RNA sequence: GUGAAAUUCUUGGACCGGCGCAAGACGGACCAGAGCGAAAGCAUUUGCCAAGAAUGUUUUCAUUAAUCAAGAACGAAAGUCGGAGGUUCGAAGACGAUCAGAUACCGUCGUAGUUCCGACCAUAAACGAUGCCGACCGGCGAUGCGGCGGCGUUAUUCCCAUGACCCGCCGGGCAGCUUCCGGGAAACCAAAGUCUUUGGGUUCCGGGGGGAGUAUGGUUGCAAAGCUGAAACUUAAAGGAAUUGACGG
């Protein structure tokens, strides 16, 4: 007969120090009677949640998942998660008379995180182009992808999920594929399309409290 | 009597072209000949923008566009007036038709 | 043009048209003498070598073949052999 | 009590609407940023009884206006907006509710965030229901 | 609205202006009553929208051509358009914008080398297509 | 008639012929 | 779910939202009058295996070529047999609708099949309804590949190449626009032209409409059927392209 909403608890959510914003929001959960424990209800909860909130004046069209892995008190502690563009910003992504290069790789953190790593990259038609079209041979999509997996990998293996996380906010690694891919083929909307989790190493208490703190 | 030169299709050096499906009626329509009308709609309808953009929290937001790509059979497409009868002279022109955007 | 000069046109149409489709058959490649760096003698390259040609004396290679002509290496004087 | 937060007033809370208006349904379903949690979910099928009006732009604004009286009763000011269209290999355009939803919920009192499509949308999905002749009307 | 004439009334008001014009005015009523004579008219009704159009015409011909021809009002008009008369050609410039590519036409010529052209900065870029497709 | 299904009916009218001289 | 419905699933938590897992399909958008292949056909990344056109060639053989009875390889889909797998869709079938009836079109299930491996079958509006090789006969702008030239912009570096564009040329392609080349019954076709001014070489193949791709014989196939293939009889038209009218849910 009563409504439940009264047994309902409201919780706080916190992001890593990879941002300058804290509180991403507000969840709500039973209280804990018998087995059912309100830590571990709100444990496995994801958030997708704009990088422009995360941040203070970046773009709006990525989008983090930051899954809960520890609570104390009234805080959900969250780590990252994964990454993706918006929706609309992919759909305005494609283009005809253009090629498209997609590329996914498979990274192993120093850290220990496995991440599979999706990055996207259009051809570029020049200011004086006349042509309509702006395709690039199959050889050159090849090196493009080639160029594009190799120098995706050597900066993430080669340093932990802290320093993964602040190195992609800006996309400092599409720059760096953009840059490098000109001598081949010119590329202009190049960005790391989509990141994913695979693996995760054994909780570490000491850790997800160390992202938090100093 | 041969309609049109291209068949009603733009097939021109393959043999064969893997279908698809009428997004109005799942007809099986072979890609080069069905009618692709390529969609950039409002997310929100131009009447009701104002009162999104009023109760947004943001004080500069644009609101976003559905991005639909839309394959009709020639049957689906002339039922919906995407495409009409044109004559003889008419049907030769392949220009698409002006947007009156002024 | 109905009186069209057929038997003799002009060298630069000539030189213009295929090779077989003129009026008589001209090659286009050449021969040229080639001079490696740091060395003294004179070796001939076809202009459209399909081998990777050696300066005899000095190591560096001369010409890498690739689709139409020969593609010299830096620092390679050529010179024509009578046109 | 309030069935809410101790949010300050100026500081606003944050919910997610998801509109699943499709053909003959339209779905509002207001859950919290997880996702997990409910708030209020009401339709359009159970605000009328004509049972061909489901997907009606009336329907969905008598949704749209119950479940934001809701969010208001349960302390929710901010709502994110995810629309959602039948997905799959059907249809990818929403269906007429969405509109009529989007804009009672704005003016029955309510915030609102970012609005992104979430229509599932596949690589290549398994075959369409029709046939290969389609559905002959 | 409909005071569209018909052909009957503007064919005849235009054939009395070829022949009869000197005879004919601004004044609607002289029209009218010179009409009584230059031509005949059974109906009055049709006397008087005849007139009403030569009126008009006369009105838009005493300023300008029309559809209509009178010998006289081609002479004249002839002898008018004089010239703008300026006091120099517009072709005689004292120096002239000629492309190196021209100059070497001129001098093939061998009317090359004078003082009055001066050549000027060849183009450079090449560029002078539209982007083909639409935009 | 349709020449497909006319086709149709002479394959059952070839069958049925086939069926009747087995029989014999 | 539909035009409206109904069958069907649902307080046993359906649908919806979230976190995951499994399965078998399918490779969107990029994707084009673009590429390749003898056609059928071929679209996620990477590697391996052979193969191929075109371009380049002052390389080699020296007529080794073109088309082809007999014969042979491949050959969409559906179908057959055997073994796996069966997500979706879905012949048959059932039910619910609709209708005067409705063995249907619409909806819910759903068998065979759709998927893979092997073995058959050899058929499509398998279409460009258009044989192959060769020669000649207009113009123009593109596009794919390769090659050759040239103002310039860009990539990095210290110069060239070398890539991304830009302006051209050559050859082989997919095509396009235009033309009183010419043809044709015209529609139309730079081939369907170079045809009473009739002969470049060579295959297949038609002879008014039906009967009839039927009967019979032979041969192939597990079958379904495929290949080859008449006659009696019957008929004054059947057809093609354009024109005008009339009509159209
Ligand atoms: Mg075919
Ligand atoms: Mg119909
Ligand atoms: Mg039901
Ligand atoms: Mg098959
Ligand atoms: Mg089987
Ligand atoms: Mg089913
Ligand atoms: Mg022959
Ligand atoms: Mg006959
Ligand atoms: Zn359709």
């Amino acid at each position: 007969v009563v409504d439940p909403f009264s047994k309902k608890d409201w919780y706080d959510v916190k992001a890593p120090a990879m941002f300058n914003i804290r509180n991403i929001g507000k969840t709500l959960v039973t209280r804990t009677q018998g087995t059912k424990i309100a830590s571990d209800g709100l444990k496995g909860r994801v958030f997708e949640v704009s990088l422009a909130d995360l941040q203070n004046d970046e773009v709006a069209f990525r989008k983090f998942k930051l899954i809960t892995e520890d609570v104390q008190g009234k805080n959900c502690l969250t780590n990252f998660h994964g990454m993706d563009l918006t929706r609309d910003k992919m759909c305005s992504m494609v283009k005809k008379w253009q090629t498209m290069i997609e590329a996914h790789v498979d990274v192993k953190t120093t850290d220990g995180y496995l991440l599979r790593l999706f990055c996207v990259g259009f051809t570029k038609k020049r200011n004086n182009q006349i042509r309509k079209t702006s395709y690039a041979q199959h050889q050159q999509v090849r090196q493009i992808r080639k160029k594009m997996m190799e120098i995706m990998t050597r900066e993430v293996q080669t340093n932990d999920l802290k320093e993964v996380v602040n190195k992609l906010i800006p996309d400092s690694i599409g720059k760096d594929i953009e840059k490098a891919c000109q001598s081949i083929y010119p590329l202009h909307d190049v960005f790391v399309r989509k990141v994913k989790m695979l693996k995760k190493p054994k909780f570490e208490l000491g850790k997800l409290m160390e992202l938090h703190g100093e | 009597t041969k309609k049109r030169r291209n068949n009603g299709r733009a097939k021109k050096g393959r043999g064969h072209v893997q279908p698809i499906r009428c997004t109005n009626c799942a007809r099986c329509v072979p890609k080069d000949k069905a009618i692709k009308k390529f969609v950039i709609r409002n997310i929100v309808e131009a009447a009701a923008v104002r009162d999104i953009s009023e109760a947004s929290v943001f004080d500069a937001y644009v609101l976003p566009k559905l991005y639909v790509k839309l394959h009709y059979c020639v049957s689906c497409a002339i039922h919906s007036k995407v495409v009409r009868n044109r004559s003889r002279e008419a049907r030769k022109d392949r220009t698409p038709p002006p947007r009156f955007r002024p | 043009p109905l009186a069209k000069d057929l038997l003799h046109p002009s060298p630069e149409e000539e030189k213009r048209k295929h090779k077989k489709k003129r009026l008589v058959q001209s090659p286009n490649s050449y021969f040229m003498d080639v001079k490696c760096p740091g060395c003294y003698k004179i070796t001939t390259v076809f202009s459209h070598a399909q081998t990777v040609v050696l300066c005899v004396g000095c190591s560096t290679v001369l010409c890498q073949p690739t689709g139409g002509k020969a593609r010299l290496t830096e620092g390679c004087s050529f010179r024509r052999k009578q046109h | 009590i309030s069935l809410g937060p101790q949010v300050a007033e100026g500081e606003n809370v944050f919910g997610v609407c998801h509109i699943f208006a499709s053909f003959n349904d339209t779905f509002v379903h207001v859950t919290d940023l997880s996702g997990k949690e409910t708030i209020c979910r009401v339709t359009g099928g159970m605000k009328v009884k004509a049972d061909r009006d489901e997907s009606s732009p009336y329907a969905a604004m008598l949704a749209a206006q119950d479940v934001a009286q809701r969010c208001k009763e349960l302390g929710i000011t901010a709502l994110h907006i995810k629309l959602r269209a039948t997905g799959g290999n059907r249809t990818k355009t929403p269906g007429p509710g969405a509109q009529s939803a989007l804009r009672a919920l704005a003016r029955s009192g309510m915030k609102i965030g970012r609005i992104e499509d979430v229509t599932p949308i596949p690589s290549d999905s398994t075959r369409r229901k029709g046939g290969r002749r389609g559905r002959r009307l | 609205m409909g005071r569209v004439r018909t052909k009957t009334v503007k064919k005849a008001a235009r054939v009395i202006i070829e022949k009869y014009y000197t005879r004919l005015g601004n004044d609607f009523h002289t029209n009218k009553r010179v009409c009584e004579e230059i031509a005949i008219i059974p109906s009055k009704k049709l006397r008087n929208k005849i007139a009403g159009y030569v009126t008009h015409l006369m009105k838009r011909i005493q300023r300008g051509p029309v559809r209509g021809i009178s010998i006289k009002l081609q002479e004249e008009e002839r002898e008018r358009r004089d010239n703008y008369v300026p006091e120099v050609s517009a072709l005689d410039q004292e120096i002239i914008e000629v492309d190196p590519d021209t100059k070497e036409m001129l001098k093939l010529l061998d009317f090359g080398s004078l003082s009055n052209l001066q050549v000027t900065q060849p183009t450079v870029g090449m560029n002078f297509k539209t982007p083909r497709g639409p935009v | 008639m349709r020449a497909k299904w006319r086709k149709k009916r002479m394959r059952r009218l070839k069958r049925k012929r086939r069926k009747m001289r087995q029989r014999s």
